[PDB]
């Protein structure tokens, strides 16, 4: 009989519990299994984050989990971090963008699959070389994740240059003020990062001054093109959308790939530890828990459904794909993908705003 | 005059009896002492969520005996979930959390990080110790414990030097020898550490394999490093520094008091202007529904209460205000020794020169 080893999972539907099961019984097939061999343990997301944390003690801990998969219900993962977190359990991210998760202070062990909004300034800033935009206006929302992508940008250009960041306070409706500050200045290529709904209240704004038109660009995100952001969209507006994104069947089928590979890598070494059994009288940390981190931080998987699996000092994914999209006749359209490093431009024709 | 449920929870050895004992309002305390055994997530959980689906419960007064600083994290995460009023009032209930949750109403005896990271450079002023480094992990606050420093500094006439900052990286194991490379970087005599006690523990280990822990090095770290004073990590080098509050002059039977004034005082003061205090929520199973029900209000209140003609406010980031603060030295004997008080913004310390 070998040692057995539980992986646990936060899922979305009973489906993808399964999916989970199956993907565990894959990898035991597929690795040497006589010394250790791998058991999936999951529930599905509870109702609010106290029943949540409650449930990753009772249902998962208690079966010694070595690490957790978490999806995003489509409520966060923040209650599954936290208490795995207190144990220095590893927790995989397998859909959530949010940069806040990056915070190694907040989210203390956590890797994901999938990269944070702010990354989307990698392909950006590729572009701005492709096209060779070398001045540009960047307004963020005064949020975190506005905050988190500038920082992401200006990092990158510190060639092409920003000659000003505006940011304003979320939730503002009347843009102009802010707007007109951008108009004042000589560079035509605006990037945008918000929500939703700030982003909303942009595009109306930059509409009725006029700067949706011809002279400029628009180069936002994926939040900026969905929902009601697509519904007053200017046309010739360049967006991005992660490939996979929102998979989770995808994700859970790599992020088990990189879990179980790393575990038989833990157990190539001495003096591993089991993870605590169960949460109560138990208040230390799990020993191994912080070796387990590092092999996972430096795990390379390279023929993931998701394309290559690699993950930054953040534990953030690495080499994400993305579908460039461009809003033609208010259809969204791909004119080209960054497939991890590069772009590639298809064969279908950017328009740009006013064109 | 009605009467609100108030929990004092209580962890690890204490008597109840002398509690009980320091114990013209709206409202009126109905005080009930629960013991707790064990300080994990779900125990910690479980016990409150239990209390407030038995009682009605308006408030939380915590006390433990441990160094274990997660013990706030998990109480400002279950006071901004279900609502409630939660003071940590010693042990890892006090030691400080930054970044308490928007919704929490979760309130902390002593002081801020900002506040000890002031009183550090006073100490430093005092002796005339300009030069010096600072070494932290990524333990929450750490990032405004730095920040203070450095705006003390560059407001300052006075010769100051920052020599290093060191960011340790403790989630990862250290069979890279990492840390031991960080370290060996410091020239500076002394070093203002933030971190966990038990990170501590590990961090001198290493520094005084690499000779930085004796003579001619002075570490300074804040109340929750030497946590319980009457537990003292052997790797722990004499001749250590910390601010303190950890239990000097204010003893538990009378911080307890204070707690309940503090949550009747406020519930009180919202009944007397606006006719109505919060419903205790009877459910952590139901926060998700109940949630258009419920606010935060009370903590406009909770943060100015006077008892007894003492000023017990806290600040809107939910540390004490005005907390008298021990200094206190690591001495020969490895016993944690009385060496300064912060009483008025003002230090006052024992030596005038420091014996070895
Ligand atoms: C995203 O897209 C990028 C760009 O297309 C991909 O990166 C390229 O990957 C291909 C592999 O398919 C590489 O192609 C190989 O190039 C080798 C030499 O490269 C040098 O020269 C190139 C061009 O100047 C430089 O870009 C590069 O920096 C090097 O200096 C060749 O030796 C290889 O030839 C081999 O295969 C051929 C074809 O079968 C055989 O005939 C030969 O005998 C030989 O075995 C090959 O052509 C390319 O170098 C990569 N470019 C870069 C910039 O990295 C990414 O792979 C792709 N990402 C994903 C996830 O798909
Ligand atoms: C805003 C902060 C939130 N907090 C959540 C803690 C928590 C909350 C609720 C529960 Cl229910 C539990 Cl269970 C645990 C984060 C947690 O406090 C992180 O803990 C540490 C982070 C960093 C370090 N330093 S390091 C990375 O060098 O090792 C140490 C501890
Ligand atoms: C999601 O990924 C799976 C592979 O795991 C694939 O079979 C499926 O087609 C994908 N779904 C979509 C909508 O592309
Ligand atoms: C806690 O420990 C005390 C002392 O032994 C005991 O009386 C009590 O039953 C314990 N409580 C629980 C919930 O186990
Ligand atoms: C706090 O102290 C007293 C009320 O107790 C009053 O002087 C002051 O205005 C109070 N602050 C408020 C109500 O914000
Ligand atoms: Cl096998
Ligand atoms: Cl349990
Ligand atoms: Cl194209
Ligand atoms: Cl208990
Ligand atoms: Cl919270
Ligand atoms: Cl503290
Ligand atoms: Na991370």
């Amino acid at each position: 009989d070998p040692k057995i080893v539980n992986i646990g999972a936060v899922l979305s539907t009973k489906k993808h519990e399964q999916i989970f099961r199956e993907a565990v019984n894959q990898a035991n097939k597929r690795h040497f299994t006589r010394k250790i061999q791998l058991q999936a343990t999951s529930v599905t997301h509870r109702p609010n984050a106290i029943q949540m944390a409650l449930s990753v003690c009772e249902d998962l801990i208690s079966s010694q989990v070595y690490a957790i998969l978490v999806s995003h219900p489509p409520l966060t993962p923040t209650p599954i971090s936290y208490t795995a977190g207190f144990y220095r359990i590893p927790v995989i991210g397998l859909t959530t963008r949010m940069s806040i998760y990056s915070d190694k202070s907040i989210h203390l062990s956590f890797l994901r699959t999938v990269p944070p909004y702010s990354h989307q300034a990698l392909v950006w800033f590729e572009m701005m070389r492709l096209f060779n935009w070398n001045h540009v206006i960047l307004i963020v929302s005064d949020d975190h994740e506005g905050r988190a992508a500038q920082k992401k940008l200006e990092t990158l250009l510190e060639g092409p240059k920003a000659d000003k960041v505006l940011q304003f306070e979320p939730g503002t409706k009347n843009l102009t003020a802010l707007l007109l500050e951008a108009k004042e200045l000589e560079a035509r290529v605006i990037i945008l990062s918000a929500s939703e709904d700030d982003a909303t209240a942009v595009y109306k704004s930059a509409a009725m001054l006029d700067m949706t038109g011809a002279g400029y660009v628009w180069l936002v995100g994926e939040r900026e093109i969905s929902g009601s952001a697509l519904r007053y969209a200017p046309d010739g507006i360049i967006g991005l959308q992660l490939i996979n994104g929102k998979n989770e069947s995808a994700h859970i089928s790599d992020a088990v790939a990189v879990v179980a590979q790393a575990i038989h890598e833990l157990f190539e070494m001495e003096n591993i530890t089991d993870p605590p059994r169960g949460c109560v009288g138990n208040t230390n940390i799990w020993k191994t828990g912080p070796l387990f981190k590092r092999v996972l931080m430096s795990s390379k998987y390279p023929d993931g459904v998701t394309g290559r699996i690699e993950f930054n000092e953040d534990g953030d994914r690495k080499f994400a794909q993305y579908s460039i999209m461009n809003l033609q006749n208010r259809k969204l359209v791909q004119v080209g993908i960054f497939n991890g490093s590069y772009i590639i431009q298809n064969d279908r024709k950017i328009i740009w705003p006013g064109g | 005059p009605p009467s609100i449920g108030i929990a004092v929870i209580l962890v690890g050895t204490s008597d109840e009896v002398a509690i009980k004992d320091a114990h013209h309002l709206s409202v009126v305390p109905r005080v009930e002492l629960v013991a707790m055994n064990e300080t994990d997530p779900k125990s910690i959980i479980t016990r409150i969520c239990d209390l407030m689906s038995d009682r009605k419960i308006q408030g939380v007064v915590f006390a433990d005996d441990t160094d274990q600083e997660a013990i706030a994290q998990i109480l400002d995460f279950i006071s901004a979930q279900t609502l409630t009023p939660i003071l940590g009032i010693h042990g890892g209930s006090s030691m400080i959390m930054a970044d308490k949750d928007e919704s929490s109403m979760f309130f902390q005896f002593g002081p801020s990080i900002e506040q000890q990271a002031s009183v550090m450079l006073n100490i430093m002023e005092e002796y005339d110790w300009y030069i010096f480094s600072i070494v932290t992990t990524y333990f929450p606050g750490y990032q405004d414990f730095v920040n203070k420093i450095r705006s003390t500094i560059e407001n300052s006439f006075v010769g100051w030097e920052l020599e290093e900052v060191l960011l340790l990286d403790m989630s990862l194991d250290d069979g890279d020898s990492k840390i031991q490379n960080q370290l060996k970087k410091l020239q500076s005599p002394i070093i203002l550490l933030y971190c966990t006690k038990e990170e501590a523990t590990y961090i001198f280990e290493v520094a005084n394999s690499v000779g930085l822990t004796g003579y001619g090095y002075t570490w300074i770290v804040p109340s929750l490093v030497a946590g319980d004073t009457d537990t003292v990590p052997s790797e722990f080098p004499t001749g250590l520094i910390s601010v303190s509050y950890d239990e000097w002059d204010y003893g538990l039977p009378a911080r307890v008091r204070d707690g309940i004034a503090i949550i009747t005082t406020a519930a009180s003061d919202m009944l007397s202007e606006h006719s109505f205090i919060p419903e205790p929520k009877s459910s952590c199973y139901n926060t998700h529904e109940k949630r258009i029900y419920q606010s935060n209000m009370l903590n406009r209140y909770l943060i100015n209460v006077t008892f007894e003609g003492r000023d017990l406010s806290f600040s809107e980031d939910g540390y004490q205000m005005h907390p008298k603060l021990v200094i206190i030295l690591l001495n020969k004997e490895r016993k944690w020794e009385r060496v300064g008080k912060w009483k008025d913004k003002s230090l006052q310390m024992k030596y005038y020169v420091w014996p070895r």
